[PDB]
RNA sequence: GCCCGGAUAGCUCAGUCGGUAGAGCAGGGGAUUGAAAAUCCCCGUGUCCUUGGUUCGAUUCCGAGUCCGGGCACCA
RNA sequence: GCUGACUGGGGCCUGUAGAGCACUGAUAGGGCUAGGGGGCCCACCAGCCUACCAAACCCUGUCAAACUCCGAAGGGUCCCA
RNA sequence: UCGCCUCCUAAAAGGUAACGGAGGCGCCCAAAGGUCCCCUCAGGCGGGACGGAAAUCCGCCGGAGAGCGCAAGGGUAGAAGGGGGCCUGACUGCGAGGCCUGCAAGCCGAGCAGGGGCGAAAGCCGGGCCUAGUGAACCGGUGGUCCCGUGUGGAAGGGCCA
RNA sequence: UCCCCCGUGCCCAUAGCGGCGUGGAACCACCCGUUCCCAUUCCGAACACGGAAGUGAAACGCGCCAGCGCCGAUGGUACUGGGCGGGCGACCGCCUGGGAGAGUAGGUCGGUGCGGGGG
């Protein structure tokens, strides 16, 4: 029974995915720490109460609520509207 | 001094024809020497472990500037030497200084160069300002031929208000650049 | 290769990495120690 | 044959067929068309069969437009073998075609000749056609 | 250019902008958010001396006794293409310091 | 990882028991020859790997950084 | 102990379907045309022509999982019912 | 073929398999790090002695196609790019709070104290434009050290920190 | 409240390119200098200081223009939440909600906040 021979493939690899993205949302209520964004770049930017650590990624600065914003050419910058 | 021959020729002379030749209505409008930007090349210096600081003490008699150190901004195998510690030697004159160093040039330099008919009349070509390069050093006073070694020419560029080279021809050949007609 | 580094002249240590062909040699710089705040560091 | 110059890959999925055409879907040269009406993958050998009977027939005459153009590339595993092992390997290439495709078009002969010509390469190709002339084709002001 | 904006460097509270003229020497406290200017301190365009940088220590004094009385005490001093020398707004007055 | 051995001319290598730098061979000219070798003659090559030091000086003595050469272990 | 699924209204988040060629490549016909091949033809190096290979540019036509100037339906999420 | 990173497949949150498509990693930088101050690319068209078709020089045109050590993607000149000055925060003691998540790992982190660096200052600095360059425990080795020390004092040998 | 300029934000190209006219009394620039502060891998070019003869030429501000760029409906399609049909298959079709992209008409040579100086 005569069995056809085959090769193989240099290919099979991926890495682990990574969970990138928005993490709250305009309007979610966040405490000061909470990161809000997990970016590869400066696919936004830090605005008020916003922070950014080495890695891109935005946090809330105060307890508040979170405001986005595109500026056109400036780009879009996520906020914390503190209340108090 | 704050005076010199042509920086006078150009007021007390040569403004004037312009403004009758060309019809201009602002004093500004009336074309002026910005600057001379004058350079040396230098593929050597590089190699043979070459220091070759001989030439920017020397063109510093001539210039009256301390010339400036420039360098290679690619790696060029085919061509030598690889980006940085490279080669050339470039200095900029404005005012009095840029004034002196025509004035001896053209009274002066172009006089002894070894052929000559005049200097080539395509080296402006519309975008104003004008080129032209040069073999000898020893051409001007300050160098005699005890202090030469090797014979390193350079490139002469000269700018100015001029925004065509008609303009800008009628300048420089009323300063006195005899032009190969 | 890997590297220690000692509050001149007794305890202490905080450890890098020099490039030894690489500019290398004696490594010397101005870091804190927790022994009584702060010294010059040598390798070893 | 009839196969790009350079891909960015060597192999590609093979998708689907969504109907329309998308565009080149009326005539734009010639005064005659051929026109698709069903999907389907196209080949290189099919194309050129069509296109040199169209020629064979009014013999060096007038002139012809191929408006499909064969840039994917068609896999299939060597004979006899079983599954796995990665993709095939590249035999030919296709042409994606879909209903209302403007698949070829001709100048500078008769009527006569035209509808001949054509309707012979439509026996080449794997799928039915039909002939086209000159209508409101004319997307202009 | 003259692109600079260092003042893009503002984050936190109170700009002191400057404006430097050949002829003259501007100054306004700036608040953004707001967007809106609070006080503000000219040279011979709140009439003074025909000098220059001993102008500028006294439109200095001058802005800042304005608005210490408003509340401020405390800002960041801009001038963007400031290049900070010369012209030195080395009043004593303001907590922005230095 | 720890103990050995080494570095000297272009190459392979001798040695004051602290005071001289040398074979051999390759290399270049000259004699021989029907020749190419082997012969026979003359002439070049020295950071004695490295800074320190002992001493009246050092090339061999000692500290030493350095590069290769082994040798015996060890490896959670 | 009413907070659930699911639903209504508001607010963010998104890059698929479709479409498009602005980027990355692929591509038909025409024009113009750097180089190169080759005919005219000579070393005084130019010069003219080419129903040949061929950049960019122009006109007209297209294609794409690892293209996107563009982009739905839907989906995820927080608030209030 | 076996771990890790990038892209697609992946059906517009996340996640998503196959001996599906296609590439990278097992390093590197004492400046390629901190801060302060400056500077702006690739091309294209002229023009210029040696000078190619980019050596260096001049002038226009050129928002980014340059560059950012290295694969890809994202990002980016209103710098993350280039150049210079002082520097060592490539800190020690801590960590509100979150991302991710079966576990254990992985990741971001404001702010307080010590003692510093750059800045007039506002401020910034707990390595590097970001996402690879990695290996739990066990068993040992070094250097430290409030600790334990088999009747007592010390040793031997342990623990603690690195 | 109304002009004009000087600062300084917001909207994010309907703000732009390119053309064409204007403006110097005031602002602002370019300008006059390089003693002094401060500067240049060489240059007072740039940065900086002391000025005020000259110009609005450059740059900046204000107007007009649609050639380029930018924006862009309506209608109709594509695609599709959900409901259901035909074909042997590739795929096609009807319902009810949503509804592009290209393209046609068309529009655009900006709008606005605060503070200052001048009628």
């Amino acid at each position: 029974a005569h069995k056809k021979g085959l090769g193989s493939t240099r290919n099979g690899r991926d890495s682990q995915a990574k969970r990138l993205g928005v993490k709250r949302y305009e309007g979610q209520v966040v405490r000061a720490g909470n990161i809000l964004v997990r970016q590869r770049g400066t696919r936004f930017k830090p605005g008020k109460n916003v922070g950014m650590g080495r890695d891109f990624t935005l946090f809330a600065l105060v307890d508040g609520v979170v405001e986005f914003q595109d500026r056109g050419r400036l780009g879009r910058y996520v906020h914390v509207r503190p209340l108090a | 001094p704050l005076d010199v021959a042509l920086k006078r020729k150009y007021y007390e002379e040569v403004r004037p024809e312009l403004i009758r030749r060309f019809g201009y209505q602002n004093v500004w409008e009336v074309p002026r020497l910005e600057k001379v930007v004058i350079n040396q090349g230098l593929g050597e210096a590089k190699e043979d472990a070459r220091i070759l600081e001989k030439a920017a003490q020397e063109l510093a008699l001539i210039t009256g500037q301390k010339p400036a150190v420039t360098r290679a901004k690619k790696s060029i195998s085919n061509f030598k030497l690889r980006k940085g510690m490279p080669i050339g030697l470039r200095v900029t004159l404005r005012r009095d200084r840029m004034w002196i160093f025509l004035e001896k040039l053209l009274n002066v330099a172009l006089p002894r160069i070894r052929d000559f008919r005049g200097l080539n009349p395509n080296s402006f070509d519309g975008r104003g300002n004008y080129n032209l390069g040069l073999r000898e050093q020893l051409i001007f006073p300050e160098i005699t031929y005890d202090m030469v070694d090797a014979l390193r020419g350079m490139d002469i560029a000269v700018v100015t208000t001029a925004e065509t080279d008609e303009e800008a021809r009628a300048l420089l050949e009323l300063l006195g650049f005899p032009f190969r007609k | 290769l890997l590297l220690e580094c000692t509050e001149c002249k007794r305890r202490n240590y905080a450890t890098e990495k020099n490039k030894r062909n690489t500019p290398n040699k004696l490594e010397l710089r101005k870091y804190c120690p927790w022994c009584r705040k702060h010294t010059v560091h040598r390798e070893v | 044959m009839l196969m790009p110059r350079r891909m960015k890959y060597r192999k590609q999925q093979r998708g689907r067929l969504k109907g329309a055409t998308k565009g080149g879907d009326y005539v734009a040269f010639g005064d005659y068309g051929l026109v698709a009406l069903e999907p389907a993958w196209i080949t290189a050998q099919q194309i050129e069969a069509a296109r040199v009977a169209m020629v064979r027939h009014f013999r060096r005459g007038g002139k012809i437009f191929i408006r499909i153009f064969p840039d994917k590339p068609y896999t299939k595993k060597p004979l006899e073998v079983r599954m796995g092992k990665g993709k095939g390997n590249v035999e030919g290439y296709v042409a994606v075609v879909k209903p209302g495709r403007v698949m070829f078009e001709v100048a500078g002969v008769t009527e006569e000749q035209a509808m001949e010509a054509l309707r012979i390469a439509g026996h080449k190709l794997p799928i039915k056609t039909k002939i086209v002339r000159r209508d409101a084709y004319d997307e202009a002001q | 250019k003259f692109r600079v904006r260092n003042r893009i460097k503002r984050t936190g509270r109170l700009r002191l902008s400057v404006f430097r003229s050949l002829k003259h020497i501007y100054a306004q406290i700036i608040d953004d958010e707001k967007g809106v200017t609070l006080v503000s301190a000219s040279s011979l365009a709140l009439k003074l001396k025909g000098n220059k940088t001993e102008v500028a220590r006294q439109v200095g004094r001058a802005l800042a006794e304005k608005a210490l009385a408003l509340g401020i005490k405390q800002v960041a001093f801009d001038r963007g293409p400031y290049k900070y020398h010369g012209r030195v707004k080395a009043l004593a007055e303001g907590a922005r310091e230095g």
